[PDB]
């Protein structure tokens, strides 16, 4: 527990903090995606309501790739064991949205 | 406000004011002292710079770059067609003139080279106001020594459009030339060599410099030589890496190589002022963690070939301007790529040991020459 590792750390807090505001946006975007999907929208106008949300699904996915460079400019020695699981953690949580983003264009300009 | 230089380049523009005895290298609102030469056109907006950048994975067939490129050239050009086979953005035929076609607030529109270049030279304007809090219309603008009379003018026009009283239209190799003082330089008629690596191409100019005029004795250079290969020879060493260490293929996963590429950019740079440079990027492909380091000597190893082949054009340019390399008073480095110890030590090594002119960023010497002429101007 170095006082060196607490610089390291913060970073990683920040890093969070701004993956927490990007995942608010997906779900968001989950909640127009469904509202589309069990809506009042006949089913031609659908298609063009899905496909509008295009432009912020690739926002969202662009953002978490930001994301991910910044994470991957850090060096986290051996001995910085709490800061290399936060870092295994955020970039798995980050991996399992761009899942979740994919899974959003998969269903949408079909 | 005072007269501005600015540096008009391909991928990236840059801006400076000489105040206080000294030249200043404006940066941006986004803090950066190079701006991106981009232009993006959306449903809602016209993103330039940063802005236009940032969106680049986003919005690829509406987002222009490289207009220098296809300034002041014909449709039917060796460079315009050649060029039009990486872009994302669609070039147009309009009456032997090129366009760049796209689509901008639901609507299908066209924009000539110099009008998407006016847009980048109003952000450099509005840059220069920020920093300064004054106006700004007096500016010097650069362009390549190899430019011709419609080169020149439409660059002369995308100023014009832009607003600015464009006071002179000088090349890059002189402005460099003028960031080092080599006109003030006394004695008989100075032969300076321009070794300009950066900005995703490559030029070699002599210059002649006697009692203050210039004048241009030879051109040479790679047009699509740069850091982007650089950069790639160091991605191909470790996709083939992860595959002995872990018998996986990278190459298809474009996620993984974008985060493989951007760690090389960066490793890259480190290994200027360092030995040794350490990646490490979690959950790479299919949840492996890639740990790894490259050293100097290895990135030079890797790029052997390349960096040799910048030697070339520096012969060439000899020959065409019918001088011995012993007869060359000055060199003068430019573009972020100089950057690199084996490109000096082998232009070095070549001039049998002759110090380089290299104190300057490299990124902002034209720029800084620029910005001098501007004020030596008014
Ligand atoms: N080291 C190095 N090589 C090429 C381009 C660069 C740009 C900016 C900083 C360093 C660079």
């Amino acid at each position: 527990n170095s006082p060196q590792e607490e610089v390291e750390l913060k970073k990683l807090k920040h890093l969070e903090k701004s993956v927490e505001k990007i995942a608010d946006q997906l779900e968001e975007l989950n909640k127009e995606l469904t509202g589309i999907q069990q809506g009042f929208l006949p089913k031609d106008l659908q298609a063009e309501a899905l496909c509008k949300l295009d432009r912020r699904v690739k926002a969202t996915i662009e953002q978490f790739m930001k994301i991910l460079e910044e994470i991957d400019t850090l060096i986290l020695p051996e001995n910085f064991k709490d800061s290399r699981l936060k870092r295994k953690g955020l970039v798995k949580k980050v991996q399992a949205f761009l899942a979740e983003c994919d899974t959003v264009e998969q269903n949408i300009c079909q | 406000g005072p007269a501005v230089g600015i540096d008009l380049g391909t991928t990236y523009s840059c801006v400076g004011v000489f105040q206080h005895g000294k030249v200043e290298i404006i940066a941006n609102d986004q803090g950066n002292r190079t701006t991106p030469s981009y232009v993006a056109f959306t449903d809602t907006e016209r993103l330039i710079g940063d802005a236009a950048k940032n969106q680049v994975a986003m919005n690829p067939t509406n987002t222009v770059f490289d207009a220098k490129r296809l300034i002041g050239r014909r449709f039917d050009d060796a460079v315009v067609q050649s060029d039009m086979k990486h872009w994302p953005f669609m070039v147009v035929n309009d009456a032997g003139r090129p366009k760049v076609q796209v689509e901008y607030k639901g609507e299908t529109k066209s924009f000539y080279p110099e009008e998407v270049s006016s847009m980048v030279l109003t952000k450099m304007k509005e840059i220069a106001e920020a920093y300064l809090g004054k106006t700004v219309t007096n500016a010097v603008v650069t362009v390549p020594a190899y430019f011709n009379d419609s080169q020149r003018q439409a660059t002369k026009d995308a100023g014009t459009i832009a607003g600015l009283n464009v006071l002179r239209i000088i090349n890059e190799p002189t402005a460099a030339a003028i960031a080092y003082g080599l006109d003030k330089k006394v004695g008989a008629e100075r032969n300076v060599l321009i070794f300009d690596l950066g900005g995703g191409t490559f030029d070699v100019s002599i210059l002649t410099i006697e009692d203050g005029i210039f004048e241009v004795k030879s051109t040479a250079g790679d047009t699509h030589l740069g850091g982007e290969d650089f950069d790639n020879r160091m991605v191909n060493h470790f996709i083939a890496e992860f595959k002995r260490k872990h018998k996986k293929d990278i190459s298809e996963n474009k996620r993984a190589v974008r985060r493989l590429r951007t760690a090389c950019e960066r490793a890259k740079r480190t290994l200027s002022s360092s030995t040794q440079a350490s990646i490490e990027i979690d959950s790479l492909y299919e949840g492996i963690d890639f740990y790894t380091s490259i050293t100097r000597a290895r990135f030079e190893e890797l790029n052997a070939d390349l960096f040799r082949g910048t030697l070339d054009p520096v012969e060439k340019a000899l020959r065409d301007a019918k001088l011995d390399k012993s007869q060359i008073h000055d060199i003068v480095l430019v573009g972020g790529s100089t950057r690199i110890p084996k490109i000096q030590k082998l232009l070095q090594d070549f001039f049998n040991g002759k110090e380089l002119n290299k104190s300057i960023n490299p990124d902002e010497a034209v720029a800084y020459g620029a910005a001098v002429q501007a004020a030596i101007l008014s």
